[PDB]
């Protein structure tokens, strides 16, 4: 275990901001994805009609 | 004419509360708008942190 | 004293079979070495081999054996 | 010219459109999509995946073509001579 | 030197042709073409009855691969119908370079 | 345009050939990658930067503040990496903004292509001088090794190896050198950079479809800015992800060994994205014959244009030819396994055996096949 | 009936602009504090007697 540890002090500490991020990072991704499709939802909403005086 | 137009129906992806055409869009849009919002607001606070 | 588990732990790997089934080898190569050794023939090639499954099936044990 | 305005000729095409407030975002998403995922996933799949399992063959068919070669001495040669 | 093997050619294409999407997905050989300047002078030789309704369905076109959705199957375009509309016009223009490349020669 | 605050200042109307740049309708994700370059760069500049303060190249003791760096530095080891972990990423940014080029084959716009040619060529070469800064063994005799290439020139090459060199050694003028191009070097990237988005505002942007779209586009700043917003932080992510939990994963190349002269590691690889083409370096026995056909070996790309045939643009509606895009694809990637290997036999053979292959895949496959479609389908 | 939280919460603050602003200003001060905190448990209640925190106990203060 020592020398694991050697080359990374940081590692114990690093680690922290592994769990940090991840709670961190579902928040904001379905949160980004509903805005997107939010915008979206006009787009995919469209309709078209071809009423040619013809 | 011009006149055979009539606009086709989305209403799949709508939500029911204003499905009702005999409700005053106004009733519900109180309520209906900050849910939206909430998410804008919320969606922005984590990005300061 | 104190007998290690590790050691301990090897004999009950190495008398699984493929073990003394290599083992053998070890000796049908160092049999055939054994006057044969005049000749380049060694078995270190095979003792590896031996080793190699030996310790997977120690992997799974003594580590959580020991302290 | 103004990017918009010059673009080209166009006539007689009608849009219809909501307020997105109007609407979800989820209509029956998961109901809805689920089964477009094939019609697409099947479409490519036929022209494209088949080219890689030869490989993944190679990888596997060479390295044990590579290991025998090597691994064993007392193979072609057994340790006889 | 093909005779009933011609027929026995025509299903492969007819096969091709429905092996491209834009069968399924409403076009035609013509509106598929790369761009050309001659098409350019091309298109402007058409009538609107024929380049509107060219137009219209690009515009229904494109619409769906956003969304992904391929048309209801039946509706689909088919492989006898057929249009070239198109080319007869570029084949003008084509020949009419070569006129002037060929006296330009000298 | 009446009280616009774009045209106040003379300078935002500038800004309006982003604003109101109008855009395609249907588009993939894969377009998000253009945009999604540039984020990497950025990000990068201000790593390397903070940590360029520290860092100090002098052939005796640099490497040794790197080892001061990521310890006694302030949070010194997060960046390291970082800016190195960008780097792979970035370059999988790359070759993606270019996969989407012939999938949809948009190389149609000309000279545009020839400057995404040379950006590139660029950037690679940055690297590489970077990743000598770490001053590794690996990085000393792979430094060692590519000069050592070089010198085959019939008759000059001498010299510009101990130019280059400044001397018989790889010693502190090859490094220190360095430390000023791997530096100094980007930023005019970064200045070319906005060059290659001119021309595409000539015409404005291509479609999946091959087809001209000009009857439907859309103001960007709504809609494809917001994709953008979600494409660009999920990068972010593995970025993030991989750095901190497994950061050495990619971090194959092991030598934090201060580099000695005389030994030799056991194995010389370059890291993981040349060696495919250090891997064709291996095929031709003749030393030179490899030299250009290493070089040349992507210069190819800028030959493509030359070779579209077809009458329809995008792959997507000819599938013979897609076989071969895709063929093509694992060739590429067939050829890094066996890059990733020394230089025994049966691989050697394998290896012998797809570099003539690689060509006419491209090549001559590729142009051969639209001709018939032509026919086959009547045009 | 009475609006819910959300009609009352947008005539309250979304609807000005700061005031939406002001409390999501507001909201993540609290919410780090609270997060920073709460979340370190759950490193730390899996990682027990691995650390001086724990481990120290056994010498610290002697
Ligand atoms: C880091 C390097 C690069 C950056 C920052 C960059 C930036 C961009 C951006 C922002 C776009 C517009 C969005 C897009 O079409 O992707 C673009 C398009 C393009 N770039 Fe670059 N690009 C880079 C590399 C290249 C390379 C290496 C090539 C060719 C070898 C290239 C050729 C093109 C082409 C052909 C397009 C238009 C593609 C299309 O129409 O879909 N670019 N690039
Ligand atoms: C796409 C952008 C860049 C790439 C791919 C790149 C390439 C590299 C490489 C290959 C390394 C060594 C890899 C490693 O240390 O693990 C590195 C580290 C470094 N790069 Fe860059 N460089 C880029 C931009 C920059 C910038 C903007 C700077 C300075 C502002 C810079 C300066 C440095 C410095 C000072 C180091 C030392 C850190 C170290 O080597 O550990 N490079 N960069
Ligand atoms: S150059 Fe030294 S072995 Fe090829």
């Amino acid at each position: 275990t020592f020398l694991r540890w050697a080359a990374e002090p940081e590692h114990d500490h690093r680690k922290r901001m592994g769990l940090k991020m991840l709670l961190m990072m579902g928040l904001l991704l379905p949160l980004v994805y509903a805005m997107k499709r939010h915008k979206w939802s006009v787009l995919k909403s469209r309709k078209l009609a071809y009423r040619p005086p013809k | 004419s011009h006149t055979d137009i009539k606009v086709p129906d989305f209403s799949d992806y709508r939500r029911p509360e204003v499905l009702d055409s005999t409700k005053s869009s106004k009733e519900s849009s109180e309520a209906r708008k900050g849910f939206s919002y909430l998410v804008t607001a919320t969606t922005t606070v984590g990005v300061a942190y | 004293e104190l007998v290690d588990p590790l050691t301990t732990v090897r004999e009950q790997c190495e008398q699984l079979e493929k073990c003394v089934k290599a083992r053998e080898r070890l000796e049908l190569c160092d049999e055939r070495v054994s006057s044969r050794s005049q000749t380049e023939e060694d078995c270190t090639e095979e003792l590896l081999d031996f080793l190699h499954a030996r310790d997977h099936c120690v992997a799974h044990k003594l580590f959580n054996s020991l302290k | 010219g103004r990017q918009f305005g010059h673009l080209t000729r166009v006539r007689h095409v009608i849009t219809y459109s909501l307020s997105p407030f109007e609407q979800r975002a989820f209509p029956h998403y998961f109901s809805k999509g689920i089964p477009n995922v094939l019609r697409r996933t099947r479409a490519c799949i036929l022209r494209v995946a088949p080219p890689f399992v030869a490989f993944y063959l190679v990888y596997t068919w060479g390295t044990q073509e590579f290991e025998k070669s090597k691994r064993k001495n007392p193979a072609a040669y057994e340790n006889d001579r | 030197a093909v005779s009933a093997s011609s027929r026995w050619l025509e299903g492969i294409r007819k096969w091709y042709y429905n092996a491209a999407g834009f069968n399924k997905l409403g076009l035609m050989r013509d509106d598929t073409i790369h761009e050309n300047d001659d098409v350019k002078e091309a298109i402007r030789r058409l009538p609107e009855n024929l380049y509107n309704d060219r137009v219209f369905r690009i515009k229904r076109a494109l619409d769906l691969s956003m969304r992904q959705q391929i048309l209801p199957k039946e509706q689909w375009t088919k492989y006898e119908e057929d249009k070239s509309y198109l080319e007869p016009y570029l084949k003008e223009v084509i020949r009419e370079r070569k006129e002037r490349e060929e006296w330009a020669k000298k | 345009m009446t009280n616009i605050r774009k045209s106040h200042p003379l300078m935002k109307i500038v800004n309006n050939a982003f604003i109101d740049l109008p855009a395609p309708s249907n588009i993939s994700s894969w377009w998000n990658f253009g945009s999604l370059l540039g984020i990497c760069l950025i990000l990068q500049i201000l790593t390397g930067l903070f940590l360029a303060m520290h860092y100090t190249s002098d052939t005796t003791t640099a490497f040794s503040s790197v080892t001061h760096i990521c310890r006694d530095v302030n949070y010194g080891w997060i960046i390291r990496y970082m800016h190195a972990n960008g780097a792979s990423m970035f370059f999988i940014c790359l070759y993606m903004h270019v996969g989407r080029g012939l999938y949809y084959g948009s190389y149609t716009f000309l000279e545009t292509w020839n400057i995404g040619v040379i950006l590139l060529l660029t950037v690679m070469a940055t690297a590489f001088m970077g990743y000598v800064l770490p001053w590794g063994q690996m990085s000393f005799w792979g430094a060692t090794v590519i000069t050592n290439l070089l010198s085959a020139i019939p008759y000059i090459g001498t010299n510009l190896v101990e130019w280059i060199w400044g001397g018989f050694s790889v010693d502190k003028a090859t490094l220190t050198r360095f430390f000023a191009f791997h530096f100094i070097l980007p930023f005019i990237i970064m200045a070319i950079a906005m060059v290659h988005l001119l021309f595409l505002h000539e015409t404005g942007s291509n479609n999946p479809t091959g087809i001209s779209s000009d009857v439907d586009k859309i103001p960007f700043h709504p809609y494809y800015t917001i994709k953008d917003i979600l494409g660009a932080l999920l990068l972010i992510l593995a970025l993030m992800l991989l750095v901190l939990f497994a950061p050495d994963l990619l971090g194959d190349p092991d030598n934090y060994t201060p580099a000695n002269p005389l030994n030799t590691p056991p194995h010389i690889k370059p890291e993981w994205y040349f060696l495919f083409a250090y891997a064709i370096l291996r095929s031709i026995p003749n030393k030179l014959g490899g030299v250009l056909a290493l070089a040349f070996s992507i210069l190819i790309l800028a030959l493509i244009p030359l070779l579209h045939t077809s009458k329809q643009r995008s792959m997507m509606f000819r599938p013979l030819s897609q076989c071969l895009f895709w063929a093509l694809v694992a060739d590429l990637l067939t050829l890094t396994w066996i890059g990733g290997q020394p230089v025994e036999h049966p691989y050697i053979t394998i290896g012998q055996l797809a570099s003539v292959l690689y060509f006419l895949l491209i090549l001559v496959l590729m142009p051969t096949a639209g001709t018939i479609e032509n026919k086959l389908l009547k045009w | 009936v009475a609006p819910t939280l959300t009609a009352r919460l947008y005539s309250l603050l979304f609807r000005r602009t700061s005031t939406f602003a002001l409390t999501i200003v507001v909201g993540a001060l609290f919410f780090e504090r609270a997060f920073d905190q709460g979340a370190d448990a759950i490193y730390e209640h899996i990682n027990e007697g691995k650390l001086w925190k724990h481990i120290k106990h056994k010498y610290e203060n002697k």
